[PDB]
């Protein structure tokens, strides 16, 4: 047991009607809601990260708050700005200043989503969505006086003025809307099991359970759910775990380029696993301390299994099994039990069946030419060659791969409910705006209203379009383009009205395609694998005929292959057919 | 207009150290037994020298007492009755409006106005049962009026301490996290149905039909979400009641 202090980052659990942790849809959705059945204390949910929030002190907002209304006089809004810019500054000076003070009972804190980066807040002029007698709570990026919450005890043993201690409950009172958070059992309709949180009186307290400690925060010392590259030195190659041939495999990726640390692929980033006595407690990992490896795209856990060298390196769905278990031996002198520094070499051994992790030039993937990925089997004796290098990662590389995973789990969605024959309004207009959400996230450009359809992008950001090839997005959007064909829809029925809203998803598809292939090799190739599909819809309102058309002009050796006597004549007799000078 | 706290705290002293002889609860088995014997009785009306009209000036007397948001005196009034003789009493086929009106009070004064939080109120079913026989009442008033023939006293219960009992128990800060609302959706549905049908009628006055619109709107305002929805045939004359009031 210890006492809490401003800065931890700790999981709140709610108690009453409804027991569960809080948690935040998929998408820059900003509803907070609690799902019960994704897990509960002994068994936290697979989505741990959603749940985890971090203590924050009083934050002043006056002149945020003046300027906003102001905003809602060129150099009385300058004026405003600037005064508003020194107030951020005092505010993050005051939080640097104030950090790792112990928390009392009754004073004012802020909860902040670590992996959305926004503070919660209670609006007090509109009500909730669901549960219209209630009031709405709501994640905002830069925040508002709603964020301030008076924490109070929720046993009688406690009083004002008093230590707040790991593992107790407590209620979370609004200053201005002054009323206890509630996890309402008002079902979601969207997702179900989910229940929505808003600001009503009510009985419920929510939990307070310790995962990260400010004196344990410190970036410059490895700690849990951090994410890293593992680089290995003699070989120059980086570890990675990839679907080979439908199956997932890890393997170390050989490299062809002239520089091997700007070989980064987002599969081949992982996080660090602390094993400690409360399975929510993550903590700062010890140099004798247990540790597991991650992946932070697929899930699933390094471990090591009986090789068909003995044991062979592979992934596995749930880290519930010794085998996940792995230690960091370091390769020079270590402060004693100091924490791990970030970017420190180390020797990875397998303490399950007490076997050292070891590299073989053996490809797994010897079926393709020039194979690529190479076994990394394990030896009974340590090997001092066998050291492996931690790379930070920014947190622009995470919150680009979660918002890919997100859109590309609902774009699976979206492609099984279309083979099923039939998408119902609501989903199809939920498929329409993560189309629309993903053309913005290809071409980089602010959200101010402008036809997609004909929007432009000066440079293409090759990192975002390597995530999209590496995460099978494209495949999605193949996948959604050839679905309704095959039915549910027809080419030669999309004139007629009532297609007219897949006509436009259609379209938004086809202008992601396009805008991932704008000067880059690799997205261009796996397009243009397709190049019979995307022909078969030619001449059609869809606006392939420009994709199909920078696609194959950008590169000589695409349209030599691709264009033959066939696409001519099919030009010709489009033209002839609108005769436009397009 | 205003309460004098030193004297509230004198005279619940005095009369809890009295004893049974200034203070007489009917709460016993025989006791409510001779209650409900000499309310029967008292069919046509109260006399004025009566103990009927004794009781009810006693308990009036109390809840004004425990009036106030205090602490001293609420707690021992709320010891020396408990909900479940309310319950009993309120609640029985045979009553008058006088009795009602003053167990409602009491309830209201010193249950559901506390100022300190009580957890036997917000999570028991005795506050349900006084609720759907406030259904009841007001389901009795609209039949009266029906027929053109309706008591004054009837009226008056449901209008003045029925609906202050309502919006306090639907408005108070203790009960925004009561646990049984989900489950006894109905009932509060029912009510906010015989709200609508006692505002729909036209010899409210201007005064009552502030009262009624502003305890319809705390009835909405608590009835927004919670895993329910209003009904169309009932939503037709909300929608028009939010117009009114959004205006
Ligand atoms: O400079 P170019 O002509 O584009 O060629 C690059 C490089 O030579 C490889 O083809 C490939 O790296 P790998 O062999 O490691 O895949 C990379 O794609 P990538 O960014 O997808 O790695 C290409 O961009």
């Amino acid at each position: 047991s210890s006492f809490l202090h401003i800065g931890d980052i700790v999981s709140l659990y709610a108690e009453g009607s409804v027991n569960g942790f809080i948690s935040t849809l998929g998408l820059v959705d900003d509803r907070c809601v609690v799902e019960p059945a994704a897990g509960d204390l002994d068994n936290p949910p697979k989505k741990f990260r959603d749940c985890l929030f971090k203590v924050c002190p009083m934050n002043r907002y006056s002149a945020q708050k003046q300027y906003w209304k102001a905003k809602q006089d060129v150099v009385l809004l300058q004026k405003l700005q600037h005064a508003a810019q020194m107030e951020q500054k005092q505010n993050d000076t005051e939080n640097k200043k104030v950090h790792g003070d112990v928390v009392k009972y009754g004073s004012v804190i802020q909860l902040l989503h670590m992996k959305s980066n926004k503070y919660l807040t209670v609006n007090k002029r509109l009500p909730a969505l669901l549960e219209k007698n209630a009031m709405r709570v709501t994640l905002d990026a830069t925040g508002n006086e709603g964020s301030w919450l008076f924490i109070q005890p929720f046993w009688k043993l406690r009083s004002n003025g008093d230590n707040v201690v790991v593992g107790d409950k407590v209620i979370l009172n609004p200053v201005n809307a002054g009323q206890p958070l509630h996890a309402s059992n008002y079902e979601l309709s969207d997702n179900a099991g989910c229940k929505e949180v808003n600001s009503v009186n009510c009985n419920t307290s929510w939990k307070i359970n310790l995962f990260m400690q400010f004196r344990d925060h410190l970036e410059e010392v490895l700690k849990g759910g951090d994410v890293v590259r593992l680089f290995h030195a003699e070989q120059e190659k980086f570890l990675t775990c990839d679907e080979y041939k439908g199956k997932l495999q890890v393997f170390l990726r050989t490299t062809l380029r002239q520089s091997a640390t700007s070989a980064t692929s987002s599969n081949a980033l992982w996080e660090v696993e602390v094993v400690h006595h409360d399975p929510c407690r993550g903590g700062a990992g010890h140099w004798n301390g247990l540790y597991r490896f991650k992946h932070l795209a697929t899930g699933n856990y390094l471990a090591a299994e009986e090789n068909p060298i003995k044991y062979c390196l592979v992934a596995v769905p749930h880290g519930n099994d010794i085998a996940s278990l792995f230690e960091l031996d370091p390769t020079t002198l270590q402060k004693t039990d100091s924490f791990v520094p970030r970017n420190s070499y180390v020797r990875l051994r397998h303490l399950c069946t007490n076997t050292w992790i070891q590299s073989t030039n053996v490809p797994i993937d010897i079926e393709e030419e020039r194979p690529i990925r190479l076994m990394l089997g394990t030896c009974p004796t340590k090997e001092d060659k066998e050291a492996f290098a931690i790379v930070s990662v920014p947190v622009s590389e995470i919150r680009d791969l979660d918002f890919a995973n997100d859109a590309s789990s609902m774009l699976a969605s979206a492609v099984e409910k279309l083979n099923e024959g039939f998408i119902s309004q609501n989903d199809r207009r939920f498929v329409i705006q993560l189309l629309e959400d993903l053309v913005f996230f290809v071409s980089d450009v602010p959200n101010n209203g402008q036809n997609v359809l004909d929007i432009m992008v000066t440079k293409p950001n090759r990192e975002r379009q390597k995530l999209m090839r590496e995460q099978n997005i494209l495949k999605q959007v193949f996948g959604i383009l050839k679905a309704p064909f095959r039915p549910l829809v027809r080419l030669e029925e999309l004139s007629d009205q009532k297609n007219a809203p897949y006509q436009h998803m259609f379209r938004l598809c086809y202008r992601v395609l396009r805008h991932s292939q704008e000067d880059y090799r690799k997205n261009q190739e796996h397009i243009a694998k397709q190049f019979g599909m995307m022909q078969s819809q030619i001449g059609y309102d869809i606006l392939a005929e420009d994709t199909i058309t920078a696609l194959l002009h950008n590169n000589r050796k695409l349209l030599e292959k691709h264009i033959t006597k066939t696409e001519v004549e099919t030009f010709v007799s489009l033209v002839r057919k609108n005769r436009e000078p397009r | 207009g205003k309460y004098v706290k030193k004297c509230q705290d004198m005279i619940m002293t005095e009369l809890t150290n009295a004893g049974d002889d200034v203070v007489v609860f009917y709460n016993d088995k025989a006791s409510l037994a001779h209650l409900l014997d000499m309310m029967k009785a008292a069919r046509d009306g109260v006399e004025d020298h009566s103990p009927l009209m004794y009781h009810i000036s006693l308990v009036d007397l109390l809840a004004a007492c425990a009036e106030g948001k205090n602490v001293y005196t609420e707690i021992k009034c709320t010891s020396l009755l408990p909900l479940e003789d309310v319950v009993s009493v309120v609640t029985h086929e045979d009553c008058i409006t006088e009795v009602k009106m003053a167990y409602v009070n009491f309830v209201n004064h010193c249950y559901v106005d506390t100022e300190v939080e009580m957890k036997e109120i917000y999570t028991s079913n005795h506050i349900w049962t006084l609720f759907e026989n406030f259904t009841l009442d007001m389901a009795r008033v609209c039949s009266k009026r029906e027929k053109r023939v309706a008591d004054p006293t009837l009226e008056k219960y449901v209008l003045s301490v029925v609906l202050d009992t309502i919006n306090a128990f639907f408005s108070s800060p203790f009960s925004e996290n009561s646990t049984s609302l989900q489950t006894h959706q109905t009932i509060v549905v029912q009510l906010l149905q015989s709200t609508t049908r006692l505002l729909e009628c036209p010899w409210l006055q201007q005064q009552h039909k502030g009262s009624v619109e502003a305890c319809i709107r705390t009835l909405a305002m608590v009835a927004k979400g919670r895993a329910i929805l209003l009904p169309m045939d009932l939503d037709a004359h909300i929608s028009s009641m939010l117009s009114s009031g959004a205006s």
